[PDB]
């Protein structure tokens, strides 16, 4: 049936701006309903019937296509349009959906406040240990981490989870998590956390010593 | 207003069999089709079935035979939705979305919150809280990092509020980590210098899965 | 002619006071009338159930007490036309037209008991007839009658409480005040010329006959159906497509009725004991298919909610379709007392129905429900065979009350008057009045 | 005549194929242009209410801005139909009639432009005029437009395709198929001789003409009032009481919009100017009242559920009928291009509620709901005044879809025509061609 | 198509209750609902009536708010809630569904009805005990076995035997009051054979207490 | 408020007389009702406007009058009739009801059953003793029972109660209750219920001996 593929299946772009997405289709299609999907919500109808917003819509949107091609636009976006954009058809059976194409606010780089913390003494009675390192508030979204222990790189045992672009401040976060045996973590004392970013050239190091 | 309130999912076993449940308020539930679509985590929506107002025409994706079981009781106001030999595919988000029209081609008016359906053969498990607490001597800035660490839980997920969630300002919890059949996820909320250790800080977690309730309280190391 | 009008326009709509109340006595009766007959039709269809009970052992036995009991009841009613009324045989609505071009005569001394009793023979036999022939009918001559009594003068009065009369005639026969109103309208009139019918008059002719209806019959409705699904416009396009297929097959059914009844006049020739005799047969074969195929046969007014609801298999649909188009020809053009109104609502009916279906099973992107399919062409086969379509669209609206269907039922309509019009087709009505004006 | 009649009938119902496909594009063509001019008259009415929030402090900034906005408005229109089209004034409905008798010139250059926009600052500018004379008028010029264009020949050609244009285009006014063709029927074709105008060509002529309102307007309607109770046979005779009443009205009111039309002649005696400048003046009362007492200006659609529902107090119903009484004449008398169909509607409704009300507290026996006696009046002025009770009922019946209420409206109705008849009243809208061919 | 009426029971005189009417079988909207009562041993009296969309209400020659008439047309359901009780009111309270013929309207279909008390007493839930013959050996075509419900406050109790299995056979008594409590016994009779060779019990239920109470008849070993 | 009041209060017949009941009111009423209410059941509305019988009724009833006289009519009555039956006007506000036609039944002789039950051990357990003497399916309605201890006559603590009318077979039961202590019940043997009857010039007496 009739595959429907939403071309940019991410994209940013700042406040008061130009947004445009796309929806294909390996048929002939008439009439695409989009809906917009903030993470936590039920998706909301948003445009149907090719162009046809919907009752609250804010008119900065609009729908417009043909055939085998329709697209969404909102001119002049504002900070509330960030989400997600599904275009589904009906005009055959059975519908189908797109892909998505992730729509997520543009700003300013920002650099990482990177926060190592040592195991706690809860978890080492019960023998393991944790050692985690927050990454926070930066943009973009590309990163990269490294944990040294006592200087020396270490590539097992580490748990890296990036946040979705954030609410208020529109960057992102990152927590790395070093889980080693209670045993294994008394051979060594320096436990070093290197976040690289694209701000510098230079890694933010945290680390820590038990003494 | 419109409320469309799905319950009924959660952990089932493989092979095993759910019954999702859609309970609608605030418009006739009858005159309308009623329709099941599903999401795969990080995947686009597929739509699972429809059903008319008198029943009398039910229609399936293009999935097998009594996998899917549409059924609606009108008296009740209530949609119905039978999973059987269910699946690791089958592990997904679960919308009921109520059916309508414009010049003829059709939509999905009004949905509903969602329930998630895990399908797994890991056991339930509670989860582990562990403060974090900044190193003995570190670099008291002036904004102090705290968290904490909800460690090896089943299945998803817990929530994370600080100070009962007074502190909602300058807080994320990141997603959950899957290993070896358990979750891990930790924390972090960001106050001012003078604001701890002078008051305090908790962290409330809560894994409503396994009946925990924990509040861990953060305070300075050595 | 610029001040003939002047004064003609300020003197509109002034009907003579003693006109509106004929009208209203008019339709007082003719409603009586089809209350009675109504109620008659009724308790001689009970009575032949009432045998079948006091029978049910002898399975054989049963069968013959079904057959004769139509038969003697068809023969009464086929000899009480020939032996004292010809005019009154088949359906009577040409008649009432002719009589209102004056062409045919009004013997009401003579129609009122041979249509009201014949009528009460043939339909409470279980024939294929609708009682809205005989209430049309009769309905004119108790207007004629009151004319007759009275003695009030003109071509006013005259066409007029003719006209409340037949209008009163169908309103009582369907409980659809506008659709009989309509009726004189679209079809009864003199439609060459002018007339001076008081359509104010009329109405109180209808009203009356309505209200006397209600007064026997309420809490019941004629058809319920309950409502149906709306149709959203990119479904327009096939109702057309069913409106196309009435027209090319409206006139198809004008031309069998016609050579059906030459072809059952050669049977009798014209002799009163071979028509009689003929008679028992068709009416005896009516009760006997009653019984063991019901939806073959019967008034159709029956099985109309039967055949929304979609409780029927799509073979049963062309069974009925074709078992019941083969009796509604035996049963109308053998002359027996009756109309052909309400069994061609069936024919339409069942006809939509079975395209819903497969109107669905090929556009489930359209979300079809297939009774409303059906709605639309309950008012069909009065399109494409009486090319009548404003009075079956709102003769339908009244019985189902599912305006929602307004578009797709009025759509449906013109496809089949237009396509009736195309293929070379004959409005019924009045194509039997001709073939009686030539032998005349 | 009997020869000729046989011959006559085989022959009937054969509309030439070329009228009907010329009645298709008409039908497009109105609907457009109704939903365009629907669309536009919204859009102004919104710059009002939108001006209004712009100088939402200084109440009496306020005042005069609406005004000005509408008084602006108003003029414009006055204007644009004394420079460029005298005949395009008020209705333009009783030229049309006139066109069909052949007594009257349809000069489609002129009116098309000068009713489409002088009627938007009429109706944009909230003057008590429906939107429905404006596009019946339109309608007909635009079917006149294409039997010039394609240079069609014939008297059946010409009435057929003026008719269909003028059905199509209050269809679209009302989203009234059915009353289309009805008012064809009924009022406008000429009322005293035979006619070639083929109900046929009309039909498909309404069904382009909704087609259109549906594709830019579905899923809404104009009036919704839910389903209403039903009507107790014991009960009926408060419907006719109620027809009495505006059987009395109804006349009175017609002499009151012939009457005013000739007080506001003597005030500009004739003079664009002076005339314009009045004209202003009420329209800029219009949109003053309609920020005031929204329920005493406009077309009156806003309070016709507002009514029906027993919403208003009995002194509101008082109020807002008596207001409207009189700001419905000074929009209307005035000539300004615009319908008094809607403002009827309008004020049967507010009557009937009230009379409702009434009933309800005099007879607790019977459980009534005044709603029901709203819906019976609305269409009761339009039957006592202008004399249509058929397409004004089928009006209200395809608005509101109580058609449970068939019967009390019918009864209504009837009440208005005959106490009108029996009390000296006209069809007013045969009353205006009656005097605009006594000065011509 | 059914009227379920309820919350009646015990009020203190002077006090006030909420009764409770549940429609099924037909659309409870489009149609007028009523209260009817009827002392204990006397006849019929109306109470009130109320149109579909809560507009109209209308009440016999009461007092201020003697009566108030709710209808909650989302759950299918009417209410009559009575203040400032007095014996008078102790009555049973039927829940009718209105509509008309002519237009002369009736009281189309009637519910069971709710039972009301005015009195100071305490609620009380029955003791049920068995009744079984003697060891008199004497067996005839039908052996008869009742059971005894007594103590019980305030009226009704409903009592069946094998769940109305055995409907016929069956009498149940009308309850005699004393010292502000009722007493009442029911019979019932069967063929020998089917004793005690098959299980014979009665279910009383007194709804005023929530509690029902399933005793079995057995012989007196 | 009308005063609709019916005339006989209490009527007995027997089947195959023909039965009329008439309702009568204060100032003129016009198509009144007539509801049925068999004992311990809610009424069911049986006649309405006048003379119209609701779909279930049986053709042997009727009904008719105008002004203030109106009537129900049983032709042929049958002995599942017998209730009491109530009118209804609706003609003014507010609705009125009649105050009842009790339709009794008179049948042939049918003699009582008796049955002694001793009280039970559950009973002795708590402290009270009732012996309970049944004595269904007689008709008339006039019987009498007398309590025998030992062969002497008890009189105070007995309790008696009857049912209505059987609506299929017309008989009448009834239900003999002597209550007494545990102590006073075992301070004596031999119990037995006396039953009189017109069915019987002797009267039945079902006994029992606490031995
Ligand atoms: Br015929
Ligand atoms: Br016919
Ligand atoms: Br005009
Ligand atoms: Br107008």
């Amino acid at each position: 049936d009739i595959v429907l593929t939403q071309s940019p299946a991410i994209m940013s772009a700042a406040p008061g701006d130009k947004v445009t997405m796309t929806c294909s289709a390996s048929s002939s299609v008439s009439y695409i309903h989009w809906y917009q999907q903030k993470s936590g919500t039920s998706p909301k109808r948003w445009i149907y019937d090719t162009s046809k917003l919907t009752s609250g819509v804010p008119v900065r949107f609009s729908g417009s296509g043909s055939g085998t091609s329709y697209s969404l636009t909102i001119n002049t976006m504002e900070a509330e349009d960030a989400a997600t954009y599904y275009c589904q058809q009906w005009s055959s059976h059975p519908q189908t959906f797109g892909g998505g194409t992730k729509l997520e606010i543009l700003r300013a780089d920002a650099a990482p406040t990177v926060s190592i913390f040592p195991p706690s003494s809860e978890q080492l009675t019960s023998g393991g240990a944790s050692v985690v390192c927050f990454l926070n508030n930066f943009y973009p979204k590309d990163i990269n981490v490294k944990w040294k222990i006592d200087g020396s790189e270490r590539q097992n045992g580490v748990l890296n989870s990036w946040t979705d672009q954030d609410s208020k401040d529109s960057t992102y976060s990152m927590s790395s998590t070093l889980t080693l045996t209670k045993d294994e973590y008394e051979r060594h004392n320096s436990y070093t956390c290197e976040a690289t970013h694209k701000t510098s050239t230079s890694p933010i190091v945290k680390s820590f010593n038990r003494a | 207003e419109v409320r469309l309130l799905e319950s009924g999912g959660g952990l089932v076993q493989p092979g095993g069999s759910l019954k999702l449940s859609c309970a609608a308020s605030g418009f006739d539930y009858s005159r309308y089709w009623m329709s099941w679509v599903r999401q795969a985590p990080g995947k686009g929506l597929k739509w699972i079935g429809e059903i008319n107002p008198v029943s009398s025409t039910i229609n399936y994706t293009p999935s097998l035979k009594d996998k899917f079981i549409i059924s609606r009781d009108n008296a009740k106001d209530t949609l119905y939705l039978q999973i059987s030999k269910v699946r690791s595919e089958d592990t997904a988000l679960y919308y009921c979305a109520r059916l309508y029209y414009g010049y003829g081609y059709w939509y999905f008016d009004v949905w509903g919150a969602g329930t998630t359906v895990t399908v797994s053969s890991a056991k339930t498990t509670p989860p582990s809280v562990y403060p974090l607490a900044p190193g003995s001597a570190a670099a008291a800035a002036s904004m102090v990092t705290l968290g904490c660490l909800v460690k090896g839980y089943f299945p998803e997920p817990v929530t994370v509020t600080w100070n009962s969630g007074s502190l909602a300002a300058g807080v994320h919890t990141f997603p959950a980590v899957l290993q070896a059949a358990l979750y891990t996820l930790s924390s972090s909320v960001t106050v001012p210098s003078s604001s701890w250790p002078s008051e305090t800080v908790t962290c409330n977690v809560a894994h409503p899965a396994s009946s925990t309730k924990v509040d861990k309280k953060i305070v300075p190391r050595a | 002619r610029r001040r003939q009008l002047i004064r003609q326009l300020l003197e509109r709509d002034k009907t003579p006071l003693a006109i509106l109340f004929m009208a209203a006595v008019v339709g007082t009766l003719v409603g009586l009338a089809a209350v009675a007959f109504d109620k008659g039709v009724a308790w001689l269809q009970n009575q032949r159930m009432g045998a079948l009970v006091h029978t049910a052992d002898n399975y054989p036995l049963l069968l013959t007490v079904a057959f004769l009991c139509s038969a003697v009841l068809a023969m009464f009613g086929y000899f009480l036309v020939r032996k004292y009324a010809p005019e009154a045989g088949g359906s009577g609505i040409p008649e009432i037209e002719g009589a209102l071009e004056d062409q045919r005569p009004v013997r009401w001394w003579r129609v009122l008991p041979v249509k009201f009793f014949g009528g009460l023979g043939t339909l409470g036999g279980g024939m294929v007839l609708g009682a809205d022939g005989p209430t049309v009918q009769i309905g004119g001559n108790i207007g004629r009658m009151v004319l007759d009594i009275f003695r009030l003068k003109g071509d006013e009065a005259r066409h007029t409480l003719l006209a409340t009369g037949a209008a009163a005639g169908l309103a009582a026969a369907f409980n659809a005040p506008l659709a009989g109103i309509l009726f004189i309208i679209e079809e009864m009139r003199p439609q060459f010329r002018y007339t001076l019918i008081s359509i104010k008059a009329v109405f109180i002719g209808v009203i009356m006959s309505t209200i006397m209806y209600r007064i026997f019959n309420h809490e019941v409705a004629l058809i319920d159906v309950g409502k149906l699904s709306d149709a959203p416009l990119n479904t327009l396009w096939l109702y057309l497509i069913l409106g196309i297929i009435f027209g090319i097959f409206g006139p198809i059914f004008n031309k069998w009725v016609l050579g059906m009844q030459d072809l059952l006049h050669r049977v009798h020739g014209g002799n009163i004991t071979k028509w009689v005799l003929m008679g028992g047969a068709i009416g005896g074969l009516c009760g006997l298919l009653g019984f063991v195929a019901p939806a073959t046969s019967g008034g159709g007014a029956n099985l109309i909610p039967i055949a929304t609801a979609g409780n029927f298999s799509m073979g049963m649909l062309v069974f009925i379709f074709v078992a019941r188009v083969i009796t509604t020809l035996l049963c109308f053009s053998s002359g027996a007392p009756g109309g052909i109104f309400a069994p061609m609502l069936a024919l339409g009916t069942v006809l939509g129905t079975a395209f819903g279906m497969v109107a669905v099973e090929l556009f489930p992107q359209y979300h079809l429900e297939a009774g409303t399919f059906a709605i639309a062409g309950m008012g069909a086969l009065l399109a494409a065979s009486i090319r009548a379509p404003l009075t079956g669209i709102i003769l339908v609206l009244e019985m189902t009350d599912n305006y929602q269907l307004i578009l797709p039922m009025i759509i449906t309509g013109l496809g089949a008057t237009l396509l009736a019009q195309f293929t070379g087709g004959k409005p019924l009505y009045s194509a039997i009045l001709a073939r009686t004006l030539a032998k005349q």
